[PDB]
């Protein structure tokens, strides 16, 4: 029992929250607008099984997009790396990465 | 998936306006009056395509453009200019209101002389 | 994702086991209740306000204006169990056991 | 350089306390056909100094009944809340530049009432329950109508940042727009600060004591310093609110002689108001905050939500 | 209803002052004319940045410089 | 940054001159010193008996109306809509509905203490 | 109770199911639970009893704890997605935390144990409110999210509740208890079913709606909520004895009573998918329903308990009860079974 | 007479005189003889970080003028 | 280390939870989640949504107070355990305390956990934005916009909050 009275009235109570892209006040935009743009129009019309098994890119960027998994994970590998490389020895940090480059602006 | 792109550290290398943020706002309303053509073209192209590396030579056309507009606000005006962002600066909030008289003698030399 | 939301979940988890295994004072199960709210309130800003889910921005008060309500609820029926018995002792509502 | 800064306002604001409490007694002194302390020093310069001594060389006495962990937390508690309340005031310019100060004080507010609810509970003692459940009521009963006469007063400011407060007001003083507003709100820091008429807690008759009855010197001083300061900090609040001074961004001692005037005689009018009144009942002051205080607050609410849309007079956010 | 009215003044003022007050605040927004004067000003306030638009040729309307006559001004602003 | 040196300087302040009231002078401690204060004689029982109140129906619709006018506070923001017309109706509705429960309450008898 | 503040109240608690019903939000469905709650909480303490009191502190915490558990799945679903509609859950922790506060929230087993004492402990008629009500925003809620539950929780839930309920059943002379252990089978049997089509579910609610509204209102006109005191019902009117005979045979499943109809749908439909093991063991707990549903049916109707001697100054008086809708709710509830395809209106 | 309270309100006077005047002289000192900065939205402290770029002393009341350019 | 001041955050947050969940006293369970509601407004303040913080902090202030009052009245007893002074209470505070610091060290050292999600190592000012918010706060803006927007939601709360008042009122009604 959805009885949806929202569209048989016309009337909208939920409707403009419900997203992330939706219309917000002087269209301030979220940060991943753009990958739930990509991922809603993929995904209009064809059903939940079509939406799971033929937006499954689209749907997996933008949920990279919210959580940021993979970005920390390449980050922690890169950390990690470069802390085992200083404590070894076999590599020194450039001078623009300790303190001072006479910054661009 | 792709390797990510990224333009060369010889196409970012553009000579910089430095001044403080008191000579931008100070001389902020003859800026967006003079040069609108390349701002507004750069911001026209940056609102359409959505990226930055493809949006780098008119930034550097917009940094000419207002190092041009400074070079000549530097020749004529100096130092009622330098008097009316001098009052502006002072102020902690960087007040439009309290340098009314620097207002009226910098556009009163500016329009007399350009 | 982020350590903070560890913390946040398990101290979510932490006030679950508390609601759920009394200790003899229901009052106490009522703060236990209030944490989780709190916990709640504390996981969801950080989620919308990391997102910029600026239109939400308004969800959070509501979430903490109906745990207040359902609190109050719960100091009610606690002066009504109050007034029946001596105490507040959650071993005292076993009448409905027969 | 910014623990010279804070050294330099938590000092004068303790030493301004002391002399409150010299001043405070010689006015109490006066009013009452009589003088004040005028044997110890030249017109008695040196009694706060003396009483400050004698209180730290006296027995600490901790109750064996007594929690002794909250019994020692509540006035340090109280003392540090009484000293980060006067953070975000700006005299013309404030310790700490805050988006929103206001809700700073109001959440410091209510923090500042555990103090004293934590000292009555920890001391076992049914005159320091009685002063800690009489100190809840209090605060049931003023909070809410003391945060919606700031919300209806904050809407001709238009953002909770007290330095705005200087500017909105730098052509008429905003104690004419909101005179009734005024008045309740005098009404309400009265009531906030534990003083006469509405004392109910440090009841001298009623109670001996109050929730201090079995603080001894030393800490219960911390008490004495922490509610000066906020009487202090509640009359400057007040001269911020609703009587702005000229402010001349080249020389801010114009702004800051002339708001320590106004807060000065704030402060003797407020113990003014203690020397003349018997103290309410501690039902009564709650049957005044809400038949009386509450609808006409709801009415100006209405009045002042409704009024910048009325004149276009809609003050800027930024 | 006089007779009701004074008896109320005469014993509690200050709920009669109050409903008063609130029923001005109610009834006056719909009474008076400068409330859209009020929708405007909000509504000339620049929170974001105005971005233009390409010209494809049709559309006179719009200005191509600030300076340019056509356009929504901002005079009534400051007669008031 | 500030705020926490702020905060500790404070805390340090006042944690050092209760630090200094409690070892510097002479103590003279017996079982007589820390009696709880009765007026003079021994209490009738312990301090820690049910405390019975009387304003519970009051600190109920404090917490209500404490979360009204926290739902209330946004009101200078929400002043520099667009929508100035709905947010005045809604504004006006919910102190409306504020004030609606303080007079139900009022009629009500809810306000008076008990016993 | 001041009947202005009673309307006023079962006003409420009718637009937060509705609120529940309508939305496409997440947290406006929460904020339909939640009014709903605390707007049913004053209708079980109308009489002011101890019992009402217990009654009412046990359904608000586990109301309130369900809520939590529901709260907690709507954000970590706002987490994996952003988003706040209405539909299946993009996470599995989040899906099990919904069905379990659902489960909560129906008074399904291993989490049944407050559903009998809490309809003992209140009136007859907030009993019916509370079981015929209740019982359908976390059924709506139930139905929206029927991609994203996991079968094997679901089921077990089913068959243990339709297990405990028949077994629990059978140790009760309350009635309102025999009623909630009832109430906790028959939930069973509907949730058996919606993961293969929820028009069974449906069809399911409204028959046991139906039927339990039926026997509440028998139980509220004889005015007995003892199987000793509805034994003198024979004494008093012998027509509201066959009433409560029809009724109760259809309660167990017996055909040809429209009772029967939806355990017959569900084994029709469970058996296309290959699953014949769990269609027969909840067959075989609905004989043991159908057990506890002829030991009251013996008491009341088909034998003649001794009775009193004011039962002839009860005779002197005719009933002035408003029984609404009660003969169009028997006739409903007995003889629906030859009308069997009106189910199709429901899909 | 009623004027010998004037001492301590007078000691008073001047000690609420001192943290304002006090505030009012570090804020002037340590921020290169002018106003502090007041960053009540991202914008300003933007650009307050924009003139620490460009000062080149990691200092940014050390302001730079138009005879920085050509 | 500095960088780690959520994470420190959080830490006394868990603190202050696994304080108040071990039931000792509603007094010291009042004190407990007045740390906690303090420190978490601490961490959504860092997060930089201000205003909500200072509300959940006055929010619960008031309300702890109140309760404060009511375990005055109601729940208490001639020696409350305030701590230590009970078996079970000391030892499911320690147990709390131990497992919490058993985790923080398994995720400082791996700098990766996975209880039933997964967890990262770093601090969490990795998952900030690098642009700006221009003239306006984005979460002032949001509940600005509640009353601009959400009329619903405006008419549902407040309805629900006047038929409370009215729920509340005929609870304690004796008959
Ligand atoms: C800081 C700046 C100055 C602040 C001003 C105050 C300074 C002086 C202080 C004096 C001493 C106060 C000591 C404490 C006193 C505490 C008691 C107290 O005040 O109780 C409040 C008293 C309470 O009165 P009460 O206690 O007698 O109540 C009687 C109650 N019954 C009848 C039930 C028994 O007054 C109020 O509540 C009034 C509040 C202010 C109202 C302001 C109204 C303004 C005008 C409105 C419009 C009027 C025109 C008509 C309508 C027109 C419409 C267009
Ligand atoms: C904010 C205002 C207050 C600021 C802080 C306090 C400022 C003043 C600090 C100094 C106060 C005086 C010295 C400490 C207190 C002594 C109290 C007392 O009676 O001591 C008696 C005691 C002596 O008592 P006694 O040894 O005869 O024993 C008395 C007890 N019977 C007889 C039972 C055994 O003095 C001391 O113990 C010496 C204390 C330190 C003296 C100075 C040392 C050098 C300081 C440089
Ligand atoms: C056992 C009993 C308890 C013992 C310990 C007691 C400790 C002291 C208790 C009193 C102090 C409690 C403080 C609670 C949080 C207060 C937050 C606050 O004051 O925020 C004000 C301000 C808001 O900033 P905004 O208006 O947005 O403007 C900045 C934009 N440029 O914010 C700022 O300007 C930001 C400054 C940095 C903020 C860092 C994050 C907060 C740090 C919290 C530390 C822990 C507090 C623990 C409190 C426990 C209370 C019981
Ligand atoms: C439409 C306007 C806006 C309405 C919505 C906003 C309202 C804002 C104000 C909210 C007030 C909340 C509290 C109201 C309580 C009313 C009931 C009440 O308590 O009445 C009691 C009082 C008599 O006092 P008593 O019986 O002694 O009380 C017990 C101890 N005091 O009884 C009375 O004094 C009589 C109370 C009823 C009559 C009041 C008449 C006021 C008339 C003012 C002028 C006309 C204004 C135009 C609108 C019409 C108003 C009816
Ligand atoms: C895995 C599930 C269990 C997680 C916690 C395990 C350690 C704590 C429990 C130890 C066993 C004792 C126990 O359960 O006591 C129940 C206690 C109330 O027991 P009570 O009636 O006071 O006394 C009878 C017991 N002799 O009630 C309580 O202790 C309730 C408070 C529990 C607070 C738990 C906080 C720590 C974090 C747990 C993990 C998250």
């Amino acid at each position: 029992p959805f009885f949806d009275v929202q569209k048989k009235l016309g009337v909208d109570l939920d409707h403009w929250m419900t997203i992330q892209s939706a219309e917000q006040p002087h269209r301030i935009p979220a940060r991943c607008h753009a990958f739930e743009k990509e991922w809603i129009e993929c995904a209009h019309g064809i059903g939940s099984i079509r939406a799971e098994k033929e937006c499954k890119i689209e749907f997996e960027d933008f949920r990279e997009c919210l959580l940021r998994q993979k970005t920390m994970k390449r980050l922690n590998a890169i950390k990690r790396q470069r802390d085992k490389l200083i404590k070894e020895g076999k590599y020194t940090p450039p001078p623009h990465h300790s303190g001072q480059e006479d910054l661009r602006p | 998936p792709g390797i990510v792109e990224l333009p060369s550290l010889e196409d970012l290398k553009v000579q910089e306006v430095k001044v403080s943020s008191s000579v931008l706002k100070a001389a902020a309303h003859h800026y967006g009056a003079q040069c609108d053509k390349p701002n507004k073209e750069f911001m026209l192209c940056r609102w359409e395509e959505k990226d930055p590396r493809r949006c780098l030579e008119e930034g550097k056309l917009v940094n000419q453009c207002a190092l041009e507009f400074f070079r000549q606000i530097k020749r004529h005006c100096a130092e009622p200019f330098t008097e009316y962002w001098t009052c502006i600066d002072y102020s902690g909030l960087q007040l439009f209101r309290r340098c009314r008289k620097e207002q009226a003698q910098f556009d009163k030399c500016v329009l007399d002389k350009l | 994702m982020s350590l903070v939301y560890m913390n946040i979940m398990m101290a979510f988890t932490v006030s679950l086991t508390g609601l759920l295994m009394y200790r003899s004072h229901l009052m106490s199960s009522l703060l236990c209740l209030e944490g989780m709210m709190l916990s709640l309130f504390i996981l969801a800003t950080l989620m919308i306000l990391n997102s910029h889910f600026t239109l939400a921005s308004m969800m959070p008060i509501i979430l903490l204006v109906f745990a207040a309500c359902e609190a109050a609820l719960g100091l009610s029926l606690l002066v009504m169990v109050s007034n029946t018995y001596g105490t507040d002792y959650v071993q005292n509502l076993n009448l409905l056991q027969c | 350089m910014f623990m010279i800064n804070v050294l330099t306002l938590i000092i004068p604001i303790l030493l301004a306390v002391a002399f409150l409490t010299l001043v405070e007694r010689k006015v109490l002194g006066y009013m009452q056909f009589r003088k004040g302390p005028n044997v110890v020093g030249p017109y008695g310069l040196l009694q706060p100094i003396a009483d400050a001594i004698k209180l730290f060389i006296k027995e600490p006495l901790r109750p064996a009944t007594s929690s002794i962990s909250m019994f020692i937390l509540a006035p340090i508690l109280a003392l540090t809340l009484a000293l980060t309340m006067w953070i975000p005031l700006p005299m013309p310019y404030p310790l700490i530049n805050m988006n929103l100060g206001v809700l700073f004080m109001l959440a410091m507010s209510s923090l500042a009432v555990y103090s004293i609810l934590w000292s009555g509970w920890a001391s076992n003692s049914k005159y320091a329950l009685i002063g800690a459940l009489r100190a809840v009521a209090q605060t049931i009963s003023y909070e809410v109508t003391l945060a919606i006469i700031l919300l209806s007063v904050l809407l001709m400011n238009g953002s909770f940042t007290l330095s705005t407060l200087i500017i909105t007001q730098e052509q008429v003083w905003l104690i004419f727009p909101a005179w009734p507003l005024a008045m309740m709100w005098f009404i309400s820091t009265l009531a906030e600060t534990n003083r006469a008429p509405f004392d109910l807690t440090e009841g001298e008759s009623e109670l001996v004591s109050g929730f201090n009855v079995e603080y001894a010197a030393g800490p219960f001083a911390l008490f004495f310093m922490a509610e000066y300061a906020n009487i202090i900090m509640m009359n400057i609040f007040t001269t911020t609110l609703f009587l702005g001074a000229f402010h001349n961004p080249y020389m801010p001692e114009l702004y800051t002689i002339n708001f320590t005037i106004k807060s000065l005689l704030l402060s003797i009018t407020f113990l003014w108001i203690r020397a003349s009144y018997p103290r309410f009942r501690y039902d009564q002051l709650m049957h005044l905050l809400w038949k009386n205080f509450l609808p006409l607050t709801l009415a100006l609410c209405m009045w002042h939500v409704s009024l910048p849309i009325l004149l276009s007079s809609i003050p800027p956010q930024t | 209803v006089a007779a009701f009215l004074k008896n109320v003044w005469a014993k509690e003022p200050v709920l009669v002052a109050s409903f008063a007050i609130a029923g001005l605040a109610v009834i006056l927004p719909t009474l008076s004319p400068y409330t859209k004067y009020s929708l405007m000003i909000n509504r000339a306030t620049p929170y974001n940045y105005p971005v233009p638009l390409r010209d494809d040729g049709n559309m006179p309307d719009v200005p191509s410089h600030p300076q340019d006559p056509q356009g929504p001004s901002l005079e009534w602003l400051k007669r008031l | 940054m500030n705020l926490m040196i702020t905060l500790l300087t404070n805390f340090t302040l006042a944690t050092l001159l209760v630090t200094i009231a409690f070892w510097l002078p002479q103590l003279n401690v017996y079982s007589e010193k820390t009696s709880p204060y009765e007026c003079g004689f021994d209490p009738m029982g312990s301090a820690r008996l049910p405390f019975s109140m009387k304003f519970f129906l009051v600190a109920i619709t404090f917490l209500l109306f404490d979360l009204e006018i926290a739902l209330l506070l946004p009101l200078p923001w929400a002043s520099q809509t667009t929508n100035l017309n709905t947010m005045l109706t809604m504004a006006l509705l919910l102190i409306f509905l504020l004030a609606v429960s303080l007079a139900y309450e009022w009629t009500q008898k809810g306000l008076e203490w008990t016993e | 109770m001041n009947p202005i503040i009673l309307i006023i109240i079962l006003m409420t608690v009718m637009l937060g199911t509705i609120i529940v019903m309508i939305s496409t939000h997440w947290l406006l469905i929460w904020i339909g639970f939640e009014m709903n709650m605390l707007a049913i909480i004053p209708i079980m303490m109308k009489k002011h009893n101890p019992r009402a009191t217990e009654a009412s502190t046990k359904y608000f915490l586990t109301q309130s704890t369900a809520s939590m558990l529901l709260m907690m799945a709507i954000i970590i679903n706002l987490m994996f997605s952003g988003q706040w509609t209405v539909m299946k859950l993009f996470n599995p922790m989040a899906s099990m935390l919904m069905t379990m506060a659902l489960a909560m929230k129906l008074g399904m087993a291993p989490f049944h144990f407050w559903v009998p004492e809490v309809t003992q402990g209140i009136p007859l008629s907030s009993g019916l409110i509370l079981l015929t009500w209740q019982k359908l925003a976390p059924m709506s809620v139930l139905y929206q999210i029927l991609p994203s539950i996991n079968l094997d929780l679901i089921l077990t839930l089913s068959i243990l509740s339709i297990t405990i309920g028949g077994w629990g059943g059978l140790n009760q002379t309350q009635l309102r208890k025999i009623m909630a252990y009832s109430s906790i089978a028959h939930m069973g049997w509907m949730t058996a079913v919606l993961l293969y089509n929820p028009t069974m579910t449906l069809l399911n609610l409204i028959i046991y709606i139906i039927m339990t509204s039926t026997m509440f209102t028998l139980f509220m006109a004889n005015s007995t909520t003892t199987t000793l005191s509805l034994s003198h019902t024979w004494n008093k009117a012998p027509i509201m004895t066959i009433l409560v005979l029809i009724t109760l045979l259809s309660m167990g499943g017996l055909p040809p009573l429209s009772g029967f109809m939806p355990k017959w749908m569900i084994i029709q439909e469970m058996t296309k998918n290959d699953s014949i093991i769990l269609p027969t063991l909840m067959a075989i707990t609905a004989l043991l329903n159908l057990y506890f549903y002829m030991r009251l049916t013996y008491s009341t109707a088909l034998t003649m308990f001794p009775s009193t001697n004011n039962m002839k100054m009860k005779w002197q008086f005719p009933t002035t009860k408003r029984m609404t809708l009660l003969p169009t709710m028997t006739v409903l509830s007995t003889m629906l079974l030859p009308l069997t395809p009106i189910l199709s209106i429901l899909e | 007479m009623w004027f010998e309270v004037l001492p301590g309100i007078a000691v008073m006077g001047v000690c609420l005189f001192i943290p304002g005047m006090a505030t009012a002289r570090i804020h002037r000192f340590s921020n290169g003889g002018r106003e502090k900065r007041v960053a009540h939205y991202s914008y300003q402290w933007y650009l307050m970080e924009r003139d620490r770029r460009v000062s080149g002393v990691n200092r940014y009341y050390v302001s730079k003028g138009l005879e920085n350019i050509d | 280390m500095m960088t780690y001041i959520v994470f420190i955050l959080s830490i006394i947050f868990v603190m202050g939870f696994v304080g108040f969940s071990s039931k000792p006293s509603p007094i010291y369970g009042g004190l407990g989640l007045i740390v906690s509601g303090g420190v978490g407004c601490g961490i959504v303040l860092n997060f930089g949504g201000s205003f909500l913080g200072l509300m959940v902090f006055l929010i619960y202030l008031g309300g702890m107070m109140v309760v404060f009052g009511y375990t005055t009245a109601m729940a208490t007893e001639q020696y409350p355990e305030v701590w230590v002074s009970n078996k079970v209470v000391l030892g499911t505070f320690i147990t709390g305390l131990l497992m919490e610091f058993l985790m923080v060290y398994y995720v400082l050292k791996d700098k990766e956990v996975e209880i039933v999600f997964k967890f990262n190592g770093m601090g969490d000012w990795v998952i900030y934005d690098t642009g700006d918010s221009g003239f306006f706060s984005e979460e002032a803006m949001g509940i600005a916009a509640l009353y601009s927007y959400g009329t619903w939601l405006v008419i549902v709360t407040g309805w629900s909050l006047l038929i409370g008042v009215v729920v509340i009122m005929e609870i304690t009604r004796g008959n």
